[PDB]
């Protein structure tokens, strides 16, 4: 266990002399792995220590294509961490193939996009030969990852390289735009809608629109822009009848909730009879309860189980919300 | 219910754990 910690630490630090000493003592080998099955080659590559990576592959003979528990090679580590020098060496001298996949089906191009490394994305596309049309086992393209990260330079590169990806949906139905809205990336959202003809009406498999995702995750700047400039309705419902307001109230996003109410969004029941006040009360979101109650939410509306919002707060132990709601009802 | 709905993810949690522990 001591040789292991010394080897991994030296590989991350670039301490080539320690690796040489361990190699001389016969203490480096392909079974010397951490708890995720990563070798010293992974730890050098994820740390940008190219001289140690080369020593471990060229001299110690640790395989450049070795795989961690999830199938990641040292090239996957390097692409995810942005260490282009290590990635380039592995893909040329090291013998890694640019299309090698981890267990999920992700390539180094997916991972460079996922973690927002546009220098790596650019080199992979225009020198490394990486394929931009490859889906993982969830249906994800590199463009999905770039959009979710909010990496506009990588996204521009990937749209130019594979423009058919713009409106592609993952297996659960998400478009790059859905993901950009979910993650609150306004400039990427604008680019997709304004410059790439991204369709903001393509829904995920559960009926959620990109606007629902922005409200669910509290990204008011994205929600405001979609409603105000992209012709997205804040009244649309998912497969359960939920509106943007339900999602915002359920997760305490008072700014989204306020903006929706300010601009005339209605306080409506979903297919289960719950209003956004039910969602806020059930989850102990006191400030959302107050905003809804002051702006005309029906305090006495019962869901399909016959429960008012105050009842739901009480059954979930949210006594601050139930006490507030029951006193307001008396007025 | 609604609050427990997770965002749409592109990879498995085990995958995210691994790539997050590279830094």
């Amino acid at each position: 266990a001591m040789a292991l910690e010394q080897a991994l630490q030296a590989a991350r630090r670039g301490d080539l002399d320690v690796l040489r000493s361990l190699h001389a003592a016969g203490l480096l080998g392909p079974s010397l792995r951490d708890s995720l099955d990563a070798l010293p080659v992974h730890h050098a590559a994820r740390s940008g220590k190219l001289h140690c990576l080369r020593y471990l592959v060229e001299e110690v003979a640790l395989p450049a294509v070795s795989r961690a528990r999830n199938g990641a090679t040292p090239a996957h580590d390097a692409a995810a961490t942005g260490y282009l020098s290590c990635l380039q060496w592995l893909l040329t001298q090291g013998g890694c193939r640019v299309q090698e996949k981890d267990n999920s089906g992700a390539t180094v191009l997916h991972l460079a996009a996922r973690f927002g490394h546009p220098d790596v994305v650019k080199w992979l596309l225009y020198q490394g030969g990486a394929n931009s049309a490859i889906t993982t086992d969830t249906g994800a393209l590199p463009i999905h990852y770039a959009a979710a990260k909010g990496d506009l330079p990588s996204l521009k590169l990937l749209v130019g390289h594979y423009p058919e990806g713009v409106n592609a949906q993952t297996n659960n139905g998400a478009t790059p735009l859905y993901l950009a809205c979910q993650e609150g990336h306004l400039e990427v959202t604008k680019y997709l809608v304004q410059e790439c003809s991204a369709d903001p009406h393509l829904r995920a498999q559960d009926g959620m629109t990109p606007l629902h995702a922005a409200a669910q995750m509290g990204h008011n700047p994205v929600l405001v822009w979609l409603v105000s400039f992209a012709d997205v309705s804040f009244s649309e419902q998912d497969h359960d009848g939920a509106t943007a307001m339900h999602f915002a109230a359920s997760r305490g996003h008072t700014k989204v909730l306020s903006w929706l109410l300010l601009h005339g969004a209605e306080i409506s029941q979903d297919l289960w009879g719950g209003t956004p006040l039910h969602d806020a009360a059930e989850n102990g979101e006191l400030e959302c309860c107050q905003i809804l109650a002051v702006n005309g939410a029906g305090l006495d509306v019962r869901d399909h189980d016959g429960y008012t919002a105050a009842d739901l707060a009480e059954f979930n132990g949210h006594t601050h919300c139930s006490r507030y709601l029951r006193t307001v009802q008396t007025l | 219910r609604r609050r427990c709905q997770q965002p749409k993810m592109l990879s498995s949690p085990e995958d995210t754990m691994y790539y997050n522990q590279l830094n």
